[PDB]
């Protein structure tokens, strides 16, 4: 995740062991009873895309549902794409980011880190998430017998 | 686990008991199931060389799969030697075999830097993905869904043994069961897989 | 440990709890099974003679197994002393390098000086290599002893073989050994696969 330094700067820190834990655990636990949404929103708090998809990518079994998920991603990403086009130039602020950018599939971290904490920021991470929120309302909605 | 928010020089923090602990426990427990992989590459985040064989050589049990591990590094070394005849690092130093936690860091935190953390966790995650593929325990060949199976857990054996195979639809399409085969025959292709899971429900 | 104290001190770190307690759950959990030296290599990283003294001494129990290190880490600084003369803040004899007749504050010059004489690591070597002595000791199991059973999967043979070769040792041999010792029908395949096979071929092969 970013985190606040000791001089309140913004720094991209490791996903904690318990953090990774606790992911897992849920989904295991929890399978896709609608508490798994909340959870998932306070253990991602300042998620790079990288974050996210470590998430996303960590969950073992339940693999119908994490297609799903890939697929309404991929979606939000192209929707994205028509909605925000990318607009040469680089004198200190990056490049637009892409559906794919945002996904984490084709931005590095350091890319995403640059975005995350710029001034003003463009928020990528924040970004996904709402996608991946978005394909997990579905996956609890169809789960509801 | 290296940060260089100290003072003079560098801090490589001494890897995390915590972390060192989960990954033992990871590879104990979930046996070589695909999510080991990206457990282990968000584990060893930003991880040096040496952090690295700390995690591989803690490995308490599975010898034989570490072992293949340790062949496809000693391949992925000997490659980059071959590629790149040279201080500048060597196979055996992206390994941490041969080069000393100094270096590493030297290399890594280089302007322009040498990665060679994410150069050897890149091999060690090829070294894994052969281990995963070996130790899946079904083909997709033999997923089929039954005849009192609900759609939703053939879908999630279909797509684990995917997974697995670390290709089409159509293969799940058509090892599913006639009833629900011929309404997803009607959806066409570009049905989403929501749509096919409401489909047959 | 070194840390950089206020403008820049030098000084020696603790070792956390946290270490020291899941060093001492490693060592009690798991014998001496091969697998301590690298946990304990990584959890020393970066640790001062007094720091791995301190580490060594909290381990309760295990005899004299200790005292086999102290033979080792003793032969060693006599090995010191004949290659560290008064050469042409002080040079370190054997047992300085031990900890046992330096100060903490030597050992701090030592390791932070320029250039480094690393103390530290040069110690850590000699314990390690006391501990792999130990580990070799305390197998339970020849690799001889190590035969694939008439019902056992190969792969459960070769976790089995691969276990205690790494106790046994801390090369053709082993894998003339590890085809020699599997059961009729598989070696057979492995015969028939011809030289130069990799593990991971071999394990495919009886699959």
């Amino acid at each position: 995740p970013i985190v606040q330094n000791l001089q309140g700067q913004m720094v991209h820190q490791c996903i904690s062991p318990r953090t990774l834990n606790a992911w897992v655990k849920v989904v295991e636990e929890k399978a896709f009873s609608p508490e798994v949404i909340p959870m998932f929103s306070e253990l991602s708090e300042g998620a790079t895309p990288q974050d996210l998809n470590t998430m996303l990518n960590t969950v073992g079994g339940h693999q119908a549902a994490m297609q799903m998920l890939k697929e309404t991603i991929n979606e939000e990403a192209a929707e994205w794409d028509r909605l925000h086009p990318v607009h040469p130039i680089a004198p200190g602020q990056m490049r637009e980011p892409r559906g794919s950018d945002i996904a984490g599939t084709t931005s590095t971290l350091q890319e995403q880190i640059g975005w995350m904490t710029h001034n003003p920021p463009i928020p990528v991470g924040e970004i996904y998430k709402r996608w991946i929120i978005l394909g997990l309302n579905k996956i609890v909605r169809m789960y509801s017998k | 686990p290296i940060v260089q928010n100290l003072q003079g020089q560098m801090v490589h923090q001494a890897i995390s008991p915590r972390t060192l602990n989960a990954w033992v426990k990871v590879v104990e427990e979930k046996a070589f199931s695909p999510e080991v992989i990206p457990m282990f590459s968000a584990l060893s985040c930003g991880a040096t060389p040496q952090d690295l064989n700390c995690m591989l050589n803690t490995v308490g049990g599975h010898q034989a799969a570490m072992q293949m591990l340790k062949e496809t590094i000693n391949e992925e070394a000997a490659e980059w030697d071959r590629l790149h005849p040279v201080r500048e690092p060597r196979g055996s130093d992206i390994a941490g075999t041969t080069s000393t936690l100094q270096e590493q860091i030297g290399w890594m935190t280089h302007n322009p830097p040498i990665p060679v953390g994410e150069i050897y966790k890149r091999w060690i995650i090829l070294g894994l993905n052969k281990i995963v593929r070996m130790y899946s325990p079904t083909s997709i060949l033999d997923i089929r869904q039954g005849p009192k199976e609900p759609f939703r857990d053939y879908v999630d054996r279909f797509y684990k043994t995917l997974r697995a195979e670390q290709a089409t639809e159509t293969l799940l399409v058509q090892n599913a069961n006639p009833d629900c085969k011929t309404i997803l025959k009607a959806l066409g292709p570009g049905a989403t897989l929501e749509e096919m899971m409401t489909a047959c429900q």
